[PDB]
RNA sequence: UAAGGUGAUAUGAACCGUUAUAACCGGCGAUUUCCGAAUGGGGAAACCCAGUGUGUUUCGACACACUAUCAUUAACUGAAUCCAUAGGUUAAUGAGGCGAACCGGGGGAACUGAAACAUCUAAGUACCCCGAGGAAAAGAAAUCAACCGAGAUUCCCCCAGUAGCGGCGAGCGAACGGGGAGCAGCCCAGAGCCUGAAUCAGUGUGUGUGUUAGUGGAAGCGUCUGGAAAGGCGCGCGAUACAGGGUGACAGCCCCGUACACAAAAAUGCACAUGCUGUGAGCUCGAUGAGUAGGGCGGGACACGUGGUAUCCUGUCUGA
RNA sequence: UGGAGGACCGAACCGACUAAUGUUGAAAAAUUAGCGGAUGACUUGUGGCUGGGGGUGAAAGGCCAAUCAAACCGGGAGAU
RNA sequence: UGCUGUGAGGCAUGCUGGAGGUAUCAGAAGUGCGAAUGCUGACAUAAGUAACGAUAAAGCGGGUGAAAAGCCCGCUCGCCGGAAGACCAAGGGUUCCUGUCCAACGUUAAUCGGGGCAGGGUGAGUCGACCCCUAAGGCGAGGCCGAAAGGCGUAGUCGAUGGGAAACAGGUUAAUAUUCCUGUACUUGGUGUUACUGCGAAGGGGGGACGGAGAAGGCUAUGUUGGCCGGGCGACGGUUGUCCCGGUUUAAGCGUGUAGGCUGGUUUUCCAGGCAAAUCCGGAAAAUCAAGGCUGAGGCGUGAUGACGAGGCACUACGGUGCUGAAGCAACAAAUGCCCUGCUUCCAGGAAAAGCCUCUAAGCAUCAGGUAACAUCAAAUCGUACCCCAAACCGACACA
């Protein structure tokens, strides 16, 4: 992604962070509970929550 | 590795459980069928009396469950000693699982009604009676029949429930110990006993116990439907006409005419954003529907939680004034309105948008319009059957899963065997890259096992699907039968021959497990087909089934060809189970292809177009099981998102049916008591406390009073003309309370009065009939309210809140608003009769 | 309380002849939560992310064991495990 | 830059990507827990406990920021004490710690050699401490020479183990002068004429040249032995490339490179050239570093051990 | 009557006079059988302080990490 | 192995090996080993010899097992019992419990283990740490001193081995429990309401707050006996009795205030000693009454119609669970433990500070703040398994 992230406002980066933590915490205790197959989904949701994060910064500060 | 965790705790926990519970019912099976070589003495007069014996026992205290193994004996040897069949131990199994709040899997064929004789004959012993559902009124009275001789013999009576039925003979059907009929007819006699002037116009007794006998169906999909709720002739709805009358004095800029307006809301281009959303977020326009020519005008506002039932007609209007316009969404030519479809360009004269859209379309205009009409009478399936004391079903092998059994109400999933080796032959499912050459691999498939002697079932989702797949088998040259799930006796006539060598049948829909398939033939349909069957003739109509029954079996026995994957897995066991009943031979095989609408549900492109990388291969290949993984991944998924949209508006007829119970409670506590002139008058002196709470606050001073309103407030829905300014002002020596018992004194001499000039008994048929009248037309205007704000609940909780338990706190505020006023109204409606005075 | 807080706490849930003991006696269940969760988060966690209600919560630290794999000497990680104590008219 | 990847033991599973948001490499950014100069107070390093100010939300609490010490400067205050000072508070800037060797300074052995040992030697070595820079130190004669002249400092070779010093023992050891590497001279102790005129530092721009990814890059087949050919034999080809490494034995022509020919969106080294800012040139008339040079006493450094001992430094008393 | 004592006898505790064993031992100082003190100049737990041309010593050149008529480690050092 | 040279050597070849070696004539050495009580590695010798680590001691039957003196179950025998039992601190860190294995470890075998592998296990407002406060002592803004590094030290700030708020009984896990469950409590803060009101310190006063030895009065833990309750009449003479065996338990907290110990009390007026002020302490002088106050083991009541209780009946995948459960008192003896941080007595004359109570100063006074009741909220973090006179700590060892 990190172009269509670009172009939403500050609410929506943080109504997606908190939509992408709240799929982190399901999915974690999806595999958590040895019912998870793809597992790959964790290690995206993880670098999702990053993009959003490093956009966050970049409409934070600059 | 490590972690011995929760998918293995799962599996090995229920398994052991299941594993113990089937191991002390197998020692209750060992000890009640022990030895049985020769019986006698059927049932004339010993066998008849442990029905007598049983209720003189539970008349004593005893047990019912410790008659099982004996009372279990006492129905079973009956069914060989009148029908000829003995029961086995799975029969036995699952009589014992229906006695109790659990679910019997078990396959058709091992006498699924064979075994429903079973806890209908526990549960009727009580003497309140036993309520089995079939889908149908056939089945029903087929079995009723059928068990007629078997209860009649034990000294039970069957009563059967048919559409028609005079309310005697259906007071006779319930008061029968076993009664038989569908769903529906059950519950809307539920709702015309709720719709009773008396309890002695009711014809059901108190609930005992449900027979499900299909739980794929009701329990999951047909929980919610209601089709009665209410029946108007409409008669007329002009008072719509002077509530949309005050749309067209404001102006779509602003105030309370606005197409959402969001703050900006839109540009000044084509502003009907069909796209509704009804929100209107200024919260400044919102006034202008209040005060200034009266209604809501009291200082009540537009977000009170006692004027929702006028918030869904006049929001109604707005969404028909400026959203849906004139000689393009709809017209209205010769007072009828047509739906004009933009899409397509169709005209629907034969279709209207529900839940008061249309009425609003002809408030707008100068049409005729149907009632804002009223519910009445209205409840879920799955809780009706939690309003029965015992609740338990039966279902094949598609049973669902035993977490969500036993989280729909308190049903717990024990696996019943055969008691037969299954040797159904499941192979791997089949998917290719279109529909052509699946079809064409199936057509091979079909024409090679009508070869030698195999009967095949191709199942479908729809008539158009079994129009296809039978225009390309008789390209290829079969003969076939479409399963109809319309007609009931054709798919029994089908059916029941389908089991023939090289006889082909075609499913569309099927609603769950089937009648029983005898596979090479049906020997039994084909001796019901002798005009004259004598001793002779059924023996040979039997050994040349029993030689076709034993070619089938070297055949391989029933052929399953599954054309798609379902949305749910139960209806793809369903369609999978026909083959190999009752520990016989038999094979299955589902189709796939990636044009299915099963590839509908992925909406990847990219993974989509990965499939294509791998090449044709149409046959010897190992080509992917990961795209069968993927299959099955995305089935799980969409069965647990149909689960989730299942749970959503599980709870809300979870909610809706709770104040249900509570209405109906109290309908039946203010309705069943005897001597009511008490209640009234209890009901009178809160009656009496509370309107004058209302208008003269409780220890306050002398000036604080409100005596012209609380004067003509009694004079206009009390009939009573006080003077209470002058009996304020005359007497000094008057004090505090004391005016509220002189108003109360004075409403009980004038309700004294009244009876004693009317009598006693016409006043307490008055009291019950006026409580009836006014107590339904404000229940009905609490439904009309209900419905309303479980279809208007788009605007309350937005900002960190939750509605349901904020639709939950305005409901039961309507709730109690709603019982006040009946209380109000009632006492009202009692102290204005005019009676003939002497 | 700060969400994204409560979203990071609650880890794994752990599944022991304990923990299935615990749950028919004391109706607690039994979870790995993170190492610097404090009590007034977890049952904050638990209150929001489950919708159920926690009377109390008991925290204890496990300490991770010492292996060779290889002849090579590791330490596993420390971790915290918590019984949380669901109410009494809550019933599952 | 790319058709392959998700670092390794190390497979497996789940995935991503194939003509450009897979992966990889380089530039610039983001985040960067806690301890550690550790810097809010403390502490048994990776822990405990706060204060102050904001700003939230149901009022249960939360989140963020700052708060060490010293030096200088400024402001406000402010004793004994009148003014004032000391002190106090706040703000701004700088510092602190680590680092292998080189460098300058403050201290400074002993074994040993003398065939013992004390003057001496080892040796201003080892080590300790302080301070700084990419170099440091030194440096423009109160210097040498010898009646002829040289013209700052540093380093290399001769002078020369010479002259000397020395229980004249062991040992220590120049300089003058010559050949070379490199080369550069200025400012204050102060006024006027003229100004901002040379020079230097910062700053931006452009060009050149690099650095940090990269691109292309020649020319071989048959046969025999052999598990395998790159080897033997036979006939060809490239070379501004026969440096090297790998490929089943030893390959110029199989692969990666190699000679050569190119390449930077961004950051950046160094040169110029240009612009701005701070800075002042030249001319004339001045002025020419005082508790200093030198001396007495005591030490030290000069190759020079007090000797007939010049010269330099000074702890002490003096003193042009 | 009183209950003093660097009082008496004797276990814990502290110590170490005799003998035997042990002497590549069970133990780089012990075991067994006896022995001395055992309310005091006692003994013991925890923490702290004193640093080697030094400490400390009811004094034997004793002890200062199984090392002491000048500890241990690194360096001068490849001393001689 | 053969041939050859005077010798260091040389040449050829069989076998192994499977990829490098090098003539000749020159050049350079880390250029030749049997010795140095030489250094490292490997392997003999003594020699299948001494020894197998307290002379507390074993015997049999059954089980599993490939194999049983050592493991498990049972019946005997013997050893410790101021310990060789039980609980901790220090110290150690998974040795705890379950499944599994027997290569290595165990001075032997091992099916066993404190061993290998996997899994599980440590739950606190009241216990401890943390936290408030100080001793010895450490660091120590400034300061003083010192070639430099640094040394001493004021304000301060750390520092337990000491002072400071509160929980007991029963039950349960294979492994934790004053932590979990049941029952009954208690403590300290925050907020709110109500009623009353002079609150306030980095200051003053009290208190904390203290030695050795001896004595004998009241007690308790605890034990014995009797009564009671339940079971037994006993392999061999006797054993229906003055007989035999077992049980006869109950806490914290709340209330009462006892043996005992200490001290006169109350009111008024005054003094400036307590760095200033004080209604508090210290001191002085009157009046009045003589009994008032502080402290205090234990007992008693309650906690407790509960729990516990031998045993019995139902199940019981023999490991346990559900229900029931009789008596549950008295006398005597009695501590080194409690009254007692007391009393007497001696000389060697016996910590500090904070929490706590009180007094006011600055200051604020309808505020604030304090007092009492009630309601609500909070009590976070870390430790908690296991061994602790020992096979797990210190001794190289599963160490007399
Ligand atoms: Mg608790
Ligand atoms: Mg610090
Ligand atoms: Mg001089
Ligand atoms: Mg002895
Ligand atoms: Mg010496
Ligand atoms: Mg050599
Ligand atoms: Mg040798
Ligand atoms: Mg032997
Ligand atoms: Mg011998
Ligand atoms: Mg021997
Ligand atoms: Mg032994
Ligand atoms: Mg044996
Ligand atoms: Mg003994
Ligand atoms: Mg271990
Ligand atoms: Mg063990
Ligand atoms: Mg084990
Ligand atoms: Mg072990
Ligand atoms: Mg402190
Ligand atoms: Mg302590
Ligand atoms: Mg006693
Ligand atoms: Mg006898
Ligand atoms: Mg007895
Ligand atoms: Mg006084
Ligand atoms: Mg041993």
């Amino acid at each position: 992604k990190a172009k269509e992230l670009r172009e939403k406002s500050v609410e929506e980066l943080n109504t997606e962070l908190l939509n992408l933590l709240r799929e982190q915490f399901n999915l974690r205790m999806q595999a958590a509970s040895g019912q998870l197959q793809q597992s790959h989904l964790l290690k995206q949701v993880r670098r999702d929550v990053a993009r959003v994060k490093t956009l966050l910064n970049e409409k934070a500060g600059a | 590795q490590g972690h011995m965790m929760l998918i293995k705790l799962l599996t090995k926990v229920f398994g052991c459980r299941n594993d113990r519970t089937l191991r002390r019912m197998r020692k209750v099976v060992n000890i009640i069928n022990a030895m049985e070589p020769e019986m006698e003495k059927l049932s004339d007069e010993e066998l008849k009396g442990k029905t007598a014996e049983f209720r003189a026992r539970l008349e004593k205290g005893e047990v019912l469950e410790n008659l099982i193994p004996e009372a279990f004996a006492v129905v079973r040897e009956a069914s060989k000693r009148v029908f000829g069949m003995r029961h086995f131990d799975v029969q036995l199994l699952g009589g014992m699982v229906l006695n109790e709040r659990c679910i019997a899997e078990m396959r058709t064929g091992e006498g699924k009604t064979l075994t429903a004789t079973l806890p209908a004959y526990l549960n009727a012993l009580t003497g309140k009676g036993v309520h089995v559902v079939t889908v149908n009124d056939y089945l029903a009275q087929r079995d009723a029949e059928n068990n007629r001789p078997l209860f009649e013999f034990l000294g039970l009576t069957v009563g059967i429930n048919l559409p028609g039925m005079p309310a005697p003979a259906k007071r006779e059907a319930y008061a029968a110990d076993i009664t038989y009929g569908t769903n529906n007819e059950y519950g809307f006699d539920y709702l015309r006993d709720n719709m009773a002037f008396s309890p002695e116009e009711r014809v059901q007794r108190k609930l005992h116990y449900a027979l499900v006998d299909e739980v794929d169906s009701i329990l999951i999909d047909e929980a919610r439907t209601p089709l009665i709720i209410s029946g108007p002739a409409e008669d007329s709805s002009e008072m719509y006409k002077r509530v949309n009358k005050i749309i067209p004095h404001l102006i779509r800029q602003e105030k309370e005419d606005s197409e959402t307006f969001q703050g900006e809301g839109h540009f000044s281009v084509d502003e009907k954003s069909r796209q509704v959303n009804l929100t209107e977020r200024g919260l400044v326009l919102i006034e202008e529907l209040l005060v200034k020519e009266g209604i809501m005008d009291e200082g009540e506002s537009l977000y009170s939680p006692a004027n929702i039932m006028l918030m869904h007609h006049v929001t109604a209007a707005l969404r028909a004034h400026a959203l849906f316009t004139r000689d393009v969404d709809y017209i209205v030519k010769d007072g009828e309105v047509i739906i004009v479809d933009e899409h397509t360009g169709r005209t629907m004269q034969g279709r209207r948008w529900s839940d008061g859209l249309h009425q609003a379309v002809e408030a707008k205009e100068g049409v005729q319009i149907q009632n804002e009409n009223q519910t009445l009478a209205s409840i879920t399936f799955q809780n009706y059957f939690r309003l029965y004391e015992k609740l338990a079903g039966m279902t094949g092998t598609a049973d669902t899963e035993a977490f969500e059994f036993s989280s729909i109400y308190k049903l717990d999933t024990v696996v019943v065997p055969t008691n037969r080796p299954m040797i159904r032959k499941d192979l791997p499912d089949l998917v290719y890259m279109t529909e052509a050459e699946k079809i064409q691999a199936i057509i091979e498939d079909i024409k090679e096992r009508t070869a030698k002697g195999q009967p095949v079932l191709v199942g479908t989702i729809s008539i158009e699907k079994s129009e296809l797949v039978s225009n390309e088998l008789t390209k290829a040259g079969i003969k076939h039968n479409v399963l109809n799930a319309k007609f009931h006796a054709n798919e029994a006539a089908i059916v029941a021959q389908a089991g023939y060598p090289a006889a082909v049948t075609i499913a569309t829909n099927m609603a769950g497990r089937g009648t029983d398939i005898v596979l090479g033939g049906s020997w039994q349909a084909e001796v019901a087909a002798l005009e004259n069957p004598t001793a002779e003739q059924i023996e040979k109509i039997k050994a040349d089934w029993q030689v076709r029954h034993d070619a089938v079996l070297e055949a391989g026995g029933l052929h399953i060809i599954g054309t798609e994957r379902h949305e749910s897995r139960r209806i793809d066991n369903q369609l999978r189970g026909r083959s190999g009943r009752q520990g016989d031979a038999g094979s299955s095989r589902f189709y796939l292809s990636m044009e299915d609408a099963l590839m509908r549900i992925f909406a990847s492109d990219r993974v989509s177009g990965m499939m294509r990388k791998l090449g044709m291969k149409p046959g010897e290949a190992i080509e992917h099981p990961w795209v069968t993984k993927a299959i099955a991944n995305a089935q799980r998924k969409v069965e647990s998102r149909n689960f989730d949209i299942r749970k959503q508006l599980l709870e809300y007829d979870d909610v809706a049916n709770d104040q249900r119970r509570a209405i109906y409670s109290q309908r039946n506590e203010l309705l069943d008591v005897s001597d009511v002139s008490e209640t009234i008058n209890s009901i009178r002196e809160d009656v009496f406390k509370a309107t004058i709470d209302a208008y003269i606050p409780p220890q306050s001073l002398e000036e604080m009073w409100d005596i012209p309103g609380l004067q003509e407030r009694l004079k206009n829905d009390f009939d009573l003309d006080l003077p209470i300014a002058e009996w304020l002002d005359k007497e000094p020596e008057l004090h505090e309370e004391t005016l509220r018992e002189r108003i109360l004194a004075q409403s009980i001499e004038v309700y004294q009065r009244k009876e004693e000039v009317v009598g006693a008994e016409m006043m307490r048929h008055f009291e019950k009939g006026v409580m009836l009248q006014t107590l339904d037309s404000l229940w009905k205007e609490h439904l009309a309210a209900m419905d309303y704000l479980r279809q208007g609940i788009h605007l309350r909780g937005y900002a960190q809140k939750d509605p349901k338990q904020e639709y939950k706190r305005e409901s039961f505020s309507m709730f109690a608003a709603m019982l006040e006023s009946l209380k109000y109204e009632v006492i009202s409606t009692l102290s204005k009769v005019q009676v003939r005075m002497p | 309380i700060r969400e994204e807080r409560l979203l990071k706490v609650l880890r794994a849930p752990h599944v022991s002849e304990k923990a299935s003991t615990a749950m028919e006696k004391s109706n607690t269940i039994v979870l790995k939560v993170a190492k610097d969760a404090t009590k007034a988060e977890i049952k904050a966690a638990v209150q929001k992310l489950f919708e159920v209600e926690v009377e109390v919560v008991n925290t204890l630290v496990v300490k991770g064991k010492v292996k060779r794999h290889g002849q090579r000497i590791g330490r596993r990680s420390d971790w915290k495990k918590a019984y949380v104590t669901l109410k009494e008219g809550q019933n599952l």
